[PDB]
């Protein structure tokens, strides 16, 4: 008997089921670590992260909601992407589109 | 004195632990607040004594054994944490899964 | 991508399917719908989601909810889910999936610069209790039912004088006024109870534009048919609530005859078992009745080992302490033949335990009894449901503030209770009233954190002066509201009226309206519904008692 | 029908002829009178009389009192009587036979719908308290000193500054203005005194306009013959009381130059034995002149064996501290040529034994002298009005304000004090101020009665915000009320205005008019009388003492 | 006549030349001036010199000080001083010789009979702490810091929710307006922060308008340059302050792209070494640049033995705390680098230990680096002056309040704190608020004085209801002023605008200007300035701990 | 611990308690307030230890005799009440006439 205990069925979630998706090398040419969260506008990531950035407009990161991607310096790494849906506006992170798309 | 009111709060946890110390020796089966209340006043004499946090977080956790708390206690406390004024200041000391 | 079952519930609480335990209780519920789009929830924290341009939209305060309840665990009479709650205005605004609509699919509760975060992802979200009896003998019994998840106090009083040590009411235009004016300083929603023991009509409609939102006929004041009869006539004219607390002695007649001189009005029966109060031995009759709106006070729930020879120090002593009517009771309760649970604060009652032990008769019933005819699955969400409902929509219905309070629904007040699982019904994580937190388990105030001990309750800004007054209603009659009452007392908090409870009746008691052939044996005290025997057996040991207190 | 006279004191109190101990004291009172009619009393509870159509009646609240105290045995100046007090509009309505004049007889207190009651049969009734010496160290000086039984708290100070440590002064227009808001959040009657200490008129008429109700002239500030002339002038002309503590060090002059500036205008001398400050070693003469209004500070009584030990630290200590004044103080209390008791709070006196001491002086005197000349019958009824006065009415005299309180008597504020007569004088049952009980003793808050452990004395109603507000009066001077300073400063509290402070003398004193030859000797310090010495003898053991306090 | 030196200082206090240890540290301060007249100065008591026609004149209220504190030791930004300091409307009157003009000479504050007075010989006397980094998790906080001696408290939150626990903000208007009425419940003054995580100007400019008086950027709403340029937009059109906690990830850039987008506008940088939060490693180097003004928090003042251990719970753990960054911080406090101290409460700091830990930093560094180039004479006056503008002026400065607050000018509202030198920053003697004592050591309530045992802080009569609002200040933004947000929210307490906080830069920064070349390395984390190595050794016993508090 | 109003109010029982135990240890002659203290924390104890509330109405008056008390104290107490957690939850405790 534990107070409060979950009995959670076994099994798995798909998470962002139905959404394009696409994968890019990504590497760091920093000299500092860049750590990147699950719903941050990959294409205006830190500039010392190098790749196709005009692969990832309007992505952001495949991964389950809250949890983030390290890039140590000089590490390179293939990461999976999904699109932004809602109103695919975006606004903020580094001013690079500030509007649709 | 000049008791601010976080050395006043304290005397509360001191006094809470004083109950669950007798009754511990009594040969009860402690619980959830006073299993809490006993594990604080424990490390708070630690810094008082002078012991290191390091120390601490370790002893902390050899102070009530599962088989001297009722059932389920142990997974109602994943940690205990508690500050006191060690002879370099106050210090946080975070005793992970302290029954066990 | 994809995450198994186990580290998302770690992760984002409870989903669909999942089964959760009530605290060191048999009962568990189930997930049984989830308002979230998987990979889309928002969580709050550093690298988080909820941030500016993602999780966080660029809507203005007006286009954006205040306060969003993250990952809560809905446990309503409506339902038992998972969902963000929103909250603006101090009132629930909605009840669904939160984010921001720029790069979000399905947002229903906007998220801007403007929202302030609770994370209640692995909690249990509740609406806050609403205990119908209370005795105003001190103050210090608002911060106890506050800390225990009771939000709203209804009953009378002045102060620890015997007219309120007996009962629940306050006695007249001045001692109203005082009291409404004292209200002001506590942090729950009040509403007052006058004496509504007269034979003279204009002594009660008096009370009534005074302030009060309800009569309580007692015993000790004179129950008798020509004061019932005259409570219930105003009652009539008013839209006010009557508890009745029957003449035990039977000295003015039976319950037959008080059930007679209600007439098939609506009416409150304060503590129907008896224990407490009533026609003895069978006042417990009176819950086969549709005006009839039934109630117990918790001293007698669960019953249990030391039930009996506590009773009778809190001739006539055997005849109103009945095992017999004590153990019917539970069952009562159980089939819904009983709608609500009430303290009966300092006088034979426990104010902080009201949620409590509600909770140990479903507990002790499951054991008992086994599922309910109405339960579907492999869980106790009915009687959860059933259950709930006695505390917090039954109430609130009975009382006529249901427009304002009683349950986890749109518009109404942000009331709200948050709790671990382990500690569900004894001891409450947050306590949030108006949309605004208004006690919570707090640590070293000198700590680096909030989570280092000492941990007790203490007040938050939401019980602070000025906010308080915005965050908590004084519930007034219709004819004090148009007298201008708040207005010359100088009252400084909201203002709600009460309206519709004339028109309740045992069929709207939410999951509780079972109107039983109830019967009670003269002499061997016996309690029978159709002919079969109703009783239970005392429980020795109950959950949500030793392992959660101190003392 | 019949009963046995110790069946009815069990069931209604004392009457006529039956005498009860005060606490754990030698002094016996014997009930003088009882205005009840035999069989009649009105007696709360279940079944009991005070219900519908019985000892309740059918009038609206215009015609029937807000509380009643039933059968309460009264202590007062005037007399030591069973009766039922009736309150209404929280002032004394009246002092009588309650009950429903439908059927019952000799009714001159009508009980209604809108009546609360308090059940004081088998307790001591007395009013409140009033402390004339009050040192505003700190604000939780109010509560010590409400839980005594103290109600009017009339002093100076501004906190725990130097000045306020060792005077009971407001300094000027700000100070007083602040103290005078600070005041509406404290639970008991309040008038402030500012700095009398100046030679210029001016400077005192704006502190009296700013709202003061005297000026207290202190040593420390310089009393000079100077500064005392000047005070008395303006005094004369605001109609507000001065409060001496003369110069000591008789540095500007002996005592009787301090008597030759006041030139027979009336004047409240403060501890004038002189241990608390005043020319040494014969201030104690202005006891006998017919203009001096004589009170005594409390560390001082009665004479035990540790007073002077601990004296010494509470060349002119010596001269300060005398065996022989304190002794011959306990006897001229006895006598009526002391006429007041104060505490002198945290600045030699003790806030919370004003009320306590004064009965220990009393207990102590019976023991010593005997029975008063004035006492009749064997009961110490007489010595009981004479003390009694010393804190109640004879205080509210002094500082003119005998209007609103000081005693039992209609009209006046409903600040009462009920007393348990085991607990006399030293641990009240409830504390009443303005019709609302504002302090009582609680036990468990979340019990089943109010009375399981732990019972402490815990804030009521009558403490809460606005209802605090209108249950507590804020004394000004007439010139403060006329110039409109209540609205200016926002006061939320009722207000008194002070009157007849000039025209009292000791002549009006209550029970303590004794205007005695008195001489003190220069050398030997001994105080005579008539040429006869007075003294007394050090008390080993005290009642009200180790009994009942657990530090 | 003539007195020795050390008679002198026992009886007025320490003169031109007498060294005072801090505490039980090893600061020592000297006397560098004394505006007194030998033989003339001011002491109160029996036979004193504050008397009338003495050291009291016979002016009118207008014409003299209400409050006076005699011979202080004053410690303050601009100097080491001994003086009579004079308080008149609730603001500091003068800074000089107090007395009476008729018979004393060189008399600049004149003291009449409407003068309170405050015993400081002996003591040491400042200005009132500011904690410009408060997290309003619970309303507690405000007590413990008032106890300690901060009377300005800036900061954010709603209370014991996720957004206030991780972050310095209130979200929104409603949140906004419900924090500034709850604050008037609290003894400080206080000015409060919104969410400024917002790439949508108008969403800032609602918040700004609805009454804060800052924006704070926080990381976990996401520290993006896009909210950063818009928060800094509008704080320029608006004259409010910003302060960042920047991106500790490197997610939008590292530290060289936030400084970019900061684009050399005025910013207050939050716990500028970074394990409090900020761009790992590197943050640090911020104290270069001019436009900004740094401040550390004090769970990482000063470095000890424990550090390290204690924050790891308190992947980015180790980049975030680095033994390396901890150490070289107490030396850039040392030399005027970083500018500020504060607590960071419940979030990574305590409470009540600002002022406490910034003189354990001073001591550590002087046993370590031994005096400062600055000094001059044997003491440590230069010193002293450098850190206690960290958490008095400099905070005042940065947060544009410096009209009203920050340190004993003239004008200045009247917020001091008086100390026994043996307790100096641990434990104050008095805490006067707007020219009353808010706080203090107080002893048995029922006591013949104020010091018996227990002595601990209790709240007076300036904190107390309306007294309270008279001497406590709520900062709001121009705007909101403009709007006339006090008059709809009805805010009681006195108000006080803001300006002044765009024009601030490094160069302003009292004794901490300096603008060092300092780098880091991106590896090794070590701190280089100049190329030399910054370092410090950790403290294994540091004074003001163990020898003072009871846990 | 998460300590509600009434656990904490129960600490001040218990040390009330601990002042009048350590004075009968003395030999002290209790006091009122001693008394009531001690009577109560015992049956306090009684409670989590899990003795009924018939048990302890009865043992409650067995705690003090005449001859510890100080003089009238046994009359200033005609009973003693007080409420603690039972196995089965809140009972209260009513000892009559608890000294003799
Ligand atoms: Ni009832
Ligand atoms: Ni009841
Ligand atoms: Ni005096
Ligand atoms: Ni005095
Ligand atoms: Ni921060
Ligand atoms: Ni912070």
């Amino acid at each position: 008997m534990i107070p409060g205990e979950y009995h959670v069925k076994p099994g798995q979630i798909a998470l962002n089921t139905g959404r394009a998706t696409c994968r890019v090398v990504v590497e760091n040419h920093g000299d500092r670590p860049i750590q990147v969260g699950s719903h941050y506008h990959f294409a205006e990531v830190n500039p010392a992260l190098k790749f196709d950035r005009q692969q990832a407009a309007g992505y952001r990161l495949n991964i389950p909601a809250g949890t983030a991607v390290r890039f140590e310096p000089g590490q390179k790494r293939e990461v999976e992407l999904v699109a932004f849906a809602g109103h695919r506006a975006v606004f903020g992170f580094r001013g690079e589109v500030m509007g649709p798309l | 004195m000049e008791l601010t009111p976080r050395e006043k709060d304290k005397l509360l946890l001191f006094t809470a632990a004083l109950v669950a110390e007798r009754r511990l020796a009594r040969g009860l089966k402690l619980n959830y607040p006073e299993s809490v209340a006993l594990i604080s006043a424990f490390i708070m004499e630690g810094a008082r004594d002078g012991k290191s946090v390091a120390s601490l977080m370790e002893e902390g956790r050899h102070v009530l054994t599962r088989e001297q708390v009722m059932e389920g206690v142990p997974e109602m406390i994943p940690d205990i944490q508690v500050e006191a004024t060690f002879p370099d200041g106050s210090k946080l000391v975070t005793v992970h899964n302290p029954i066990i | 991508s994809n995450i198994s079952r186990q580290a998302y519930a770690d992760m984002f609480g409870p989903t669909v399917g999942d089964k959760v335990r009530l605290a060191d209780t048999e009962l568990w519920i189930e997930v049984e719908d989830d308002l979230t789009t998987y990979g889309e929830e928002v969580k709050f924290g550093g690298g988080k989601v909820i941030r500016d341009g993602m999780g966080q939209g660029q809507m203005l305060a007006a286009d954006c909810v205040d306060l969003v309840l993250t990952n809560a665990l809905i446990v309503d009479h409506w339902g038992i889910v998972k969902a963000d709650i929103g909250v603006k205005d101090g009132r629930i605004f909605a009840i669904g999936k939160a984010g921001n609509p720029d790069i979000q699919p399905n947002v229903t509760i906007p998220i801007g610069a403007a929202t302030e975060v609770i994370a209640a992802e692995g909690k249990i979200v509740t609406a806050g209790g609403i205990d119908t009896h209370i005795h105003w003998i001190c103050p210090q019994q608002a911060e106890e039912a506050l800390v225990s998840g009771v939000t709203t106090m209804v009953g009378g009083g002045t102060g620890p004088a015997a007219g309120t040590h007996a009962t629940t009411c306050t006695p007249g235009p001045w001692y109203i006024s005082r009291m409404l004016q004292a209200a002001d300083s506590l942090p729950v929603n009040i509403g007052l109870l006058g004496k509504g023991n007269v034979s003279q009509p204009d002594a009660l409609r008096e009370q009534v534009a005074a302030g009060v939102i309800g009569l309580a006929i007692h015993e000790d004041w004179g129950a008798t048919p020509a004061a019932i009869d005259c409570a219930l006539t105003v009652a009539d004219e008013m839209d006010i609530q009557v508890a009745l607390h029957s003449d035990t002695l039977n000295e003015s007649g039976f319950v037959e005859d008080t059930l007679a001189a209600i007439g098939g009005r609506t009416i409150h029966t304060f503590h129907t078992e008896g224990a407490g109060g009533g026609h003895a031995p069978d006042i417990i009759t009176a819950c086969a009745h549709p005006n009839i709106l039934p109630s117990s006070t918790n001293p007698t729930l669960p019953y249990t080992l030391n039930t009996i020879d506590e009773h009778l120090d809190m001739a006539f002593a055997e005849s109103r302490i009945r095992r017999e009517t004590i153990a019917a009771e539970d069952v009562l309760h159980d089939l819904g033949a009983f709608s609500l649970t009430s303290s009966d604060s300092q006088a034979m009652g426990r104010v902080g335990e009201v949620i409590l032990r509600t909770w140990q008769v479903a507990h002790r019933m499951k054991v008992q009894r086994g599922a309910l005819a109405e339960e579907t699955g492999d869980n106790d969400n009915f009687r959860v449901k059933r259950y709930i409902a006695k505390y917090t929509i039954n109430p609130a219905l009975t009382h006529g503030i249901a427009h304002e309070v009683g349950s986890i629904e749109v518009g109404k007040l942000a009331d709200l209770v948050v709790w671990s699982p382990a500690f569900f019904g004894v001891k409450p994580a947050t306590v949030i009233k108006g949309g605004m937190i208004a006690i919570a388990p707090m640590g070293d105030i000198n700590a680096s954190i909030p989570t280092p001990q000492p941990v007790h309750y203490r007040p938050m800004f939401g019980a602070l002066g000025s906010a308080r007054h915005h965050c908590r209603l004084t519930f007034l009659s219709q004819a004090a509201a148009a007298n201008g009452v708040a207005e010359r007392l100088n009252l400084r908090s909201a203002i709600a009226v009460v309206k519709g409870c004339r028109t309740v009746q045992k069929a709207d008691m939410v999951h509780n309206s079972l109107q039983p052939n109830i019967t009670v044996d003269a002499q061997t005290y016996e309690v029978r519904v159709d002919g079969e025997l109703i009783t239970s057996e005392p429980a020795d040991v109950l959950p949500m008692a030793q392992r959660y207190f101190l003392f």
